[PDB]
């Protein structure tokens, strides 16, 4: 996981890419030939 | 063993929650809220939700809900069904913001952790640290303002941009928070929230829905 500190938090990534693509690999998983 | 609140209420034997918000500003807009007052013991009984009805939801295995279940103590844990409210304007620049308040008996240094889980996956999760401040006979932690992970930022923003509200829950289904409030020192889960989300039905309004997890 990689770690960033910011304005006083510490935040953990899990995914290697670009937050963009994470954000998009959710919504085509969720909406792939949806009913 | 004080378990009576905690029977009524979003609260352990050791740590109690006032407010949790997440919100959009330039003003105002709240995405989600909870808001407890004091409990009274004529309060009714919060319905319960057996928890192996949603640890596919969350991460399982070593960092996992199920595990957590297993140690910190059971009547620290509670689901939030949320309906968040997403009709704003103010996304179309601003401010994204996650604020919270607890009290306890006891004064401690707590931390807050909040996950966000993509169909059980844990993708991103900041963690914050707060110390106590004493107030009427309690102390309060108050974790004001905290800007939200830009991968929420990203989510929201395309969530609110689906034309169908089928859509919109298709891409709740498998989208959860897992908030984990500890004591720092022993470590001692004190507060463990799951979230789970639909956006509201209403054109405007937040809704939610408060469960205790047992068994």
């Amino acid at each position: 996981p990689k770690t960033e500190w910011n304005a006083g938090s510490v935040i953990f990534t899990y995914f290697e890419g670009d937050i963009n693509s994470m954000v998009d690999e959710h919504f085509s998983r969720a909406l792939r030939n949806l009913k | 063993d004080l378990n009576w609140i905690s029977m009524r209420s979003i609260a352990s034997s050791k740590l109690w929650m006032l407010e949790f918000s997440a919100f959009l500003e330039r003003n105002k807009h709240l995405f989600v809220h909870i808001s407890q007052s004091s409990p009274s013991y004529s309060d009714p009984y919060l319905e319960t939700v057996d928890i192996r009805q949603i640890y596919d939801k969350f991460p399982e295995k070593k960092g996992g809900l199920k595990e957590l279940f297993e140690r910190g103590p059971s009547n620290a844990f509670f689901l939030v069904k949320f309906w968040a409210d997403l009709n704003t304007n103010i996304d179309d620049s601003a401010f994204y913001g996650v604020s919270s308040q607890y009290e306890s008996p006891e004064n401690m240094i707590i931390t807050c952790s909040t996950k966000v889980c993509s169909f059980g996956k844990q993708v991103v999760e900041k963690v914050e640290t707060e110390y106590a401040r004493y107030e009427n006979g309690h102390y309060l932690y108050r974790i004001h303002r905290s800007p939200l992970c830009e991968y929420m930022i990203n989510f929201i923003h395309k969530l609110k941009h689906l034309p169908e509200k089928y859509m919109m829950n298709s891409v709740l289904e498998n989208f959860t928070i897992l908030q984990v409030v500890t004591n720092r020192d022993t470590q001692e889960t004190l507060l463990c929230i799951a979230y789970v989300f639909e956006v509201s039905a209403s054109e405007h309004g937040a809704q939610h829905h408060i469960y205790r997890l047992v068994k």
